RNA sequence: GAGGAAUACCGAUGGCGAAGGCAGCCUUCUGGCAUAAUACUGACACUGAGGCUCGAAAGCGUGGGUAGCAAACAGGAUUAGAUACCCUGGUAGUCCACGCCGUAAACGAUGUCUACUAGUCGUUGGGUCCGGACUUAGUGACGCAGCUAACGCAAUAAGUAGACCGCCUGGGGAGUACGGCCGCAAGGUUAAAACUCAAAUGAAUUGACGGGGGCCCGCACAAGCGGUGGAGCAUGUUGUUUAAU
């Protein structure tokens, strides 16, 4: 997630193409994924509810 | 002394610290939420970040630095605030990265909190 | 209330300004429905601060101590999941004229001048300079909102 | 620089395995499965009491290891208390080797094997034809008939039948006691009785309730104005006192 700022544009334009590549990147999701341990049973019904979900929708 | 700087944003849910340091990593100024007047819900907004970052700038500004790249690391809310402090004091940023440290499935996590 | 915004009332101008300001301020000195002895009391402080400063229009001067009274940001409670967060906002006008009158009122009722139209003059004229507890509530309310200036929610 | 553990993304009602289980990458050793055709054996089959094997995690023994996490434990908070939940540390354990243990909501709460019984849409591994069509072995979602107390199941049956095995016979007492057997131990396994109660249960229904969700209203709150609670007095009640109050 590397944005290099190109000349004479705003810092907010900047900023918002940086939060947008740091998006696509999967960054916040992987820091919060780590915040606590998750034991594989829940793992297990986290993602089988998630198919469950996506099968339906 | 030194024109050319990296602004490190280590933004956590708590606080967050805004060092300056130089191309090779030597650490120039830094400045902290929690070292701005602020504390427990306060200290970890954006705000206090932006204050942070503020304070950061201005004390290594004399120093001599104008070109700056940033590197955020951290979730905290003050990672996106900073950044727009150190546009608006002045600094020519030169590029937004984003380093933060991401096991490859390493070391276990703490237990989840039961509140 | 809950579902609609009520069309506000109409205030006739006080009678020997012509002017809804000083009447709507001749209301909030007002007690028990007493106009006569309300607008007594504002045309006797109004005279006194005239005659004391040599103006000859004193509604400008009550225009300009009511606008420098006047606060812009006021602290509001906010519930965000459980917590109570003194988020500052603005100050609609109306709200802003309303509080500003009231602190007038209320600070020049606590003074130490004999009758009560001698307090709302001093009180006017202290608030025209910039002293007075209708300056220090105002100021206390700005400072609260710059102690949190935190919350932009 | 040292070290240990786990292998983000891929990643998927995806895959493989009898179940328990099994995720970085590479080599070695090795099991089963799927598939097309030909050839071969010629009922060699199914199930299976006792028996044997394997069997998550925790735990045990000996010897190593020890980064993170973390029972116990220590301190800090919270609280009426707080041997908890939250916080800061933290040891066994988690890791390895070789053995024990033999238990789990070890679950699909659904024994294994065989045949037959509308259909529709996915997905995995093959195969054959002309991007589709078909056919196979899995793996899912629906949905007839049928079944079911109902929920629901429905070619991966809980349907229609058959073979063999396991098990149940009110709720507690109790998977407990005693006796065997197994185990280093923890314990496991087999498994009663007295006594006690007229219930205990399943599914669904109508309500009510939730520190469940959504939408809405009322001086309910919020925004304000004026009070009550403090004084004296009026009045009512309690208590007390009285012959009665």
């Amino acid at each position: 997630p590397a944005v290099k700022v190109k000349e004479n544009e705003p810092v907010d334009i900047a900023i918002r193409r940086f939060k947008r590549a740091c998006e696509k990147a999967g960054v916040l999701s992987d820091v919060r994924k780590r915040e606590f341990y998750e034991k594989p049973t829940q793992v297990r019904k986290r993602k089988k509810a998630a198919a469950v979900k996506r099968y339906k929708k | 002394s030194v024109s050319e700087g990296i602004a490190h944003i280590h933004a956590s849910f708590n606080n967050t610290i805004v060092t300056i340091t130089d191309r090779q990593g030597n650490a120039l100024a830094w400045a902290t939420s929690g070292g701005q007047g602020f504390r427990g819900s306060r200290k970890s907004t954006p705000f206090a970040a932006q204050v942070a970052a503020e304070v950061a700038g201005k004390a290594a500004q004399e120093y001599g630095v104008k070109n700056i790249d940033v590197l955020v690391k951290g979730p905290g809310p003050g990672r996106e605030s900073a950044v727009r402090a150190l546009g608006a004091l002045g600094y020519k940023v030169n590029s937004i990265s984003d380093v933060t440290p991401i096991p490859h499935n390493g070391c276990r996590a703490p237990k989840k909190r039961r509140v | 209330p809950r579902r609609r915004v009520v069309a506000t009332r109409e205030i006739l101008p006080d009678p020997k300004f012509g002017s809804q300001t000083i009447a709507k301020f001749i209301n909030h000195v007002m007690s028990h429905g007493k106009k006569s002895t309300a607008e007594r009391i504002v045309y006797g402080a109004l005279e006194t601060v005239a005659q004391k400063r040599n103006i000859e229009d004193p509604v400008a001067f009550f225009e300009d101590v009511l606008e420098n009274v006047r606060p812009m940001v006021e602290v509001k409670a906010r519930r965000v999941g459980g917590a109570t967060y003194q988020v500052p906002m603005e100050v609609r006008p109306s709200r802003r004229t309303a509080l500003a009158m009231r602190w007038l009122a209320e600070a020049a009722a606590k003074r130490s001048e004999k009758s009560m139209a001698l307090r709302l003059a001093g009180e006017l004229s202290d608030a025209s300079e910039g002293k007075g507890n209708a300056m220090k509530k105002r100021d206390e309310v700005h400072r609260m909102a710059d102690a949190n200036k935190a919350f932009s929610h």
